[PDB]
């Protein structure tokens, strides 16, 4: 997943 | 910052401190006297700013009040995109030795620019620092970071980094500087978890797409 560095995607 | 070091001190001079009860939540890069560039995502109803800092625990270094901030209009419009905010300084900074404001990119990113960003996120053993770190990145084709960020790669975004090294940004370093060919280029947006993957580049909000409206709201 990605993370802002927050939101995070799952992908 | 994952695998940097120390950087020389007052060596990035528009590096903002953004605490809250002293603690650090972002950074952010001061561009005029009175303005510090952030990611939207560090909005916060009030601010404290260190500015002029090395350690977070030094003559002609400053604690800011910012009682004001305005978000990108469309920051999150799609997820993750358009993540900037101006905060407005309460009173401006006289520009020092060791507090200067940075000019944006008149270019926009292209592979093989590079750039240097700093902060005070997460250390390659997990710890946070007290000292700004420094590392140098390079950036890679909107193609790889539309590959690699897909579905959420938006123009503006850019990535930087993904060396074998394992240097990259992480988390606490959003809102600082990426610095390539020596103007402000992106702030620290996002990135996959964990920060520091062998081959993936961190994400980067793309400025020089930002410049009308951020100095259209400097004069407004």
């Amino acid at each position: 997943g990605f993370c802002q560095r927050p939101i995070c995607f799952p992908n | 910052i994952i695998n940097g070091e120390d950087c020389s001190p007052h060596s990035q001079p528009w590096q903002a401190a953004l605490v809250m009860e002293n603690e650090l939540f972002c950074s952010g890069v001061l561009v005029h006297p009175q303005w510090v560039l952030s990611a939207a995502h560090c909005f916060q109803n009030s601010y404290t700013i260190g500015l002029g800092l090395h350690s977070l625990e030094e003559p002609g270094s400053q604690m800011v009040e910012a009682s004001l901030s305005v978000r990108h209009p469309e920051y999150n419009r799609p997820l993750l995109a358009n993540d900037l905010m101006l905060i407005k300084l309460d009173e401006s900074v006289s520009e020092s030795d060791t507090i200067r404001s940075i000019s944006i990119a008149s270019q926009c990113p292209t592979a093989g620019n590079s750039c240097l960003v700093s902060g005070w996120g997460l250390l390659a053993n997990g710890r946070m620092p007290t000292v700004l770190q420094c590392v140098n990145v390079s950036v890679v084709s909107e193609e790889v970071c539309s590959k690699l960020y897909d579905p959420l790669y938006h123009p503006s975004m850019f990535c930087a980094g993904g060396g074998q090294d394992q240097k990259d940004s992480c988390n606490g370093d959003s809102g600082g500087p990426l610095i390539c060919n020596g103007y402000l280029q992106g702030l620290v947006s996002f990135g996959k978890a964990p920060c520091g993957q062998v081959g993936v580049p961190g994400v980067y909000t793309n400025l020089c797409k930002f410049t009308e409206w951020i100095e259209k709201t400097v004069q407004a």
